[PDB]
């Protein structure tokens, strides 16, 4: 029996799976592509010579496989979650001296998932905003603030954390955030009489959840949003 | 020699030779500062390093202002209790401070010429600015603005040199949070002055 | 000697030595410039100061644009009928010109090597930015873009080396009113080139 | 000799001599270095030239992170088998690197003193960052924020000094797109570093 | 016949007409203003001294007229074509050595439009964005962006290309442009099931129909628009 191109390179298993964080650098390890020699080894078919037949998303050429070891990296075109969220890469590793023709050897799968990053900011949609109070009102939610954030709907990259810049000094108002929307639900903890005809305005910045990242941290300017509630 | 084209604070001094703020009551940072002799140039290099925990309890509020004042005599030596910089300067030997007296420290000083005191029509030319950062805990950049400025001052007859740098940044988070503030240390940062003759 | 090393406008001149504007029949400002050798590269060093009441106009209006044509012979020294600063640069003698002729002025010069005349393939590398600033009469630093463009243009046969400085801003306000206008000083701003060898 | 004082990649190398990107399988741009003793500081000076078209490639996109490994022996030469620049550094002969040996190559190096290996108390002293610029083929300048890294790792026991210089982008547009794509070249970057002892 | 001041120094034409281009740099040469001699040429009358009168748009000293030769260049002080479209240079040469008296001389007329350059981003007016679908909907112009540049209604640095940042994948929607209005008239090419209850969510990113300007490139930040389609 001698190493002749008489066989297939034996794979682990078809459809791989594996993850890789959103907005990595260059030359970051996503996987190593296990596959095995039904050969003898330290032959021309243990030469598994891997090979990226068709990325399906195929346009920005992303990933990097190393086709000596399988090793499937990221190259200097940096990962955006927010326009690919997973990457198909139907890869054929061949034995033999690295001989490309059209004799077929067995393809596999291999799926990768991009995991998001929080690097963008919420903003608010609306920017006229009021409210309505009269006397002994309570737990009244008069307004939702509406915010629009980009990383991966449900991920705390993409809830928003809401605090007050000014004007809740009593303790009037507590904001909760919905989730399921990603709303900015105030609420009434104190009662005003309407007939003292005062004001209870004040302001929100609006954040997510989550920290930010790198590149948006150190440039994230808030700016108060002034919701105002006529008493 | 080119020891004696340098005049500079040390590298890494062992205790806190600096006292930013007064409400310090000893030296609270670490202050590094370096004068290159350039042509006719000073280039000059300078950052501070946080040591109380007051100093480096700035990181978790979003309007830090702090600076730092150097006054110099008429022969260029520093003077140490009028400055923020409690140590003199001193030329290179080494990454240490050299012992001895100071060769020529006249030519290291911003020029009056370039730089009068208290010409109002010359009022802008004593003005530098640029740009330093602080990496955050996370290794996030805060850009920190500084502001030069140079021979504004005398305290008494005896000051003829002044240098006065400061930071300041207006950010919209603080850098840090009470637990993750370790230390303030800026990015160095690289400005030039037309120097006063030897 | 560490004169030889700084080619230079003079500290201060007594009068306007760089016409900027075409529109002014005479020099309108001075040009302070500071070329020094450093290693292998120049340390350029300059800023402008406004003399004529037109030139120190351009602050009251939003959208300016000046530049400094600095056009060299051969060996180095500048053409005076063809630059912005009508008066030649010299070595280092206290904060003033020197008198005597220019030894090695073709070192301090943007290296043809890397600098090259009319090569599109290569036409990038000419390019240097960065900012300067102007302090407002109320002490607010006004940020003014700075392109620098190396060895671009020969205007004859006689141009070998050639310097573009331009400062610009589009601020939303004007720096200053008609009342307020005082001086057009530009903060210093400091780039670097490969030179030419001696 | 004022030529010991350089330490750099050479002018517009013939070929290219850094490997920037993995997925290359030869060197596919032109890196210029320039290393000048400042003092007691470093003034470095560097920049990239694209060669290969999969490198120039890079303008077409919207989010680009290169970044270039320099490790250096204990004796301060360039460990090229794990660096990106394939071709040592040498002194200034020129425009062209010199020939022979380093003359004191250590004393270029980032000092220890200064910039630890793995000391997490003092681990934002090792950061400098800074801007450069890529003109587009219309005239455009789209800035790049660059990242310097010194001494943070040692890939073995022979590795003694790091540096990483780190180049990217976050632009809203593409500089570029596939049919103006002509080369990638970054405008000059200069930092500056407290030096290690000769 | 000798060069005595005598007489006038003629014009080409009265009327003149010419032309520049917005955000041009210092010293850019607008026209030549064209006259001759009725003395003899090499003389005083020869001194063709040309001299601005009035600018009837006076208040900035943008233009420069070369009194020796006529060329009319532009100043350090950089136009803006967005506050004043043309410029009227009531100009008026005179001939011998420049004595200026009150002896009448020809007066000419120079008109100077100014051309406009893509130095302005788009911006959307409105903020909440919204549009309706039902069962078997199709070539529906639901929703209109309102964009507003300021560069030369009509042309094409004033025109609004609109392409989707996320959300059209199945290639529901195609945004065309109206000219007269400049607006973000969507359409809708795929059918949708208003009992899936589903949703067609997606943002869109408004640029120029031609490239922007130097200054405006790279720092052109364009956040998505989020339109919301509920089904």
């Amino acid at each position: 029996v001698l190493d002749i191109n008489d066989n297939e390179p034996v794979f682990t298993q078809d459809v791989f799976v594996g993850s890789v964080e959103e907005l990595s650098a260059a030359h970051t390890l996503v996987m190593k592509i296990n596959a095995t020699d039904a050969d003898e080894p330290n032959t021309l078919n243990s030469k598994i010579s891997y090979r990226i037949v068709s990325l399906e998303p195929a346009y920005p050429p992303v990933f990097y496989l190393n086709k000596d070891t399988g090793e499937i990296y990221t190259t200097s075109v940096t990962l955006d979650r927010e326009e690919h969220s997973s990457y198909t890469l139907t890869v054929e590793a061949r034995d033999g001296n690295g001989e490309v023709t059209d004799k077929p050897v067995k393809q596999a799968q291999v799926q990768i998932r991009i995991l998001d990053v929080n690097d963008n900011i919420p903003v608010v949609e609306n920017k006229v905003l009021e409210g309505m109070v009269e006397e002994n009102q309570v737990n009244v939610e008069v307004t939702r603030i509406k915010v629009f954030d980009a990383d991966e709907i449900g991920s705390d990259n993409w809830l928003a954390n809401f605090t007050f810049a000014s004007g809740n000094e009593g303790g009037y108002f507590h904001i909760e955030t919905d989730a399921q929307t990603n709303e900015g639900i105030v609420t009434l903890i104190k009662e005003v009489d309407y007939e003292e005809m005062k004001n209870l305005d004040f302001s929100v910045i609006v954040a997510n959840k989550a920290a930010f990242h790198k590149s948006i941290r150190s440039k994230y300017k808030p700016t108060p949003i002034p919701i105002k509630v006529k008493v | 020699d080119d020891n004696i084209n340098t005049l500079w604070t040390g590298v890494n001094p062992t205790t806190a030779n600096c006292q930013i703020m007064a409400s310090s009551e000893s030296n609270d940072c670490k202050l590094i500062l370096t004068l290159v002799k350039t042509g006719a140039l000073v280039t000059a290099f300078v950052y501070v390093i946080g040591v109380s925990n007051d100093f480096n309890m700035l990181t978790t509020h979003k309007n830090i202002n702090f600076t730092a004042e150097l006054f110099f005599d008429s022969t260029g030596n520093l003077l140490t209790s009028l400055s923020s910089l409690k140590t003199p300067l001193n030329h290179k030997s080494g990454q240490n401070m050299a012992t001895g007296a100071l060769t020529n420290a006249k030519g290291f000083m911003p020029s009056t010429t370039a730089y009068p005191f208290n010409v109002n029509s010359r009022e802008k030319e004593n003005y530098i600015y640029g740009t330093c950062y602080y990496t955050a805990s996370d290794h996030t950049a805060f850009p920190i603005d500084i502001s030069v400025m140079l021979n504004q001052r005398a305290l008494n007859n005896e000051t003829s040199y002044c240098i006065r740098v400061t930071w300041s940044w207006n950010t919209g988070v603080a850098p840090e949070v009470q637990t993750s503030a370790t230390t303030l240390v800026t990015s160095p940062f690289t400005f030039y002055y037309i120097r006063e003759d030897d």
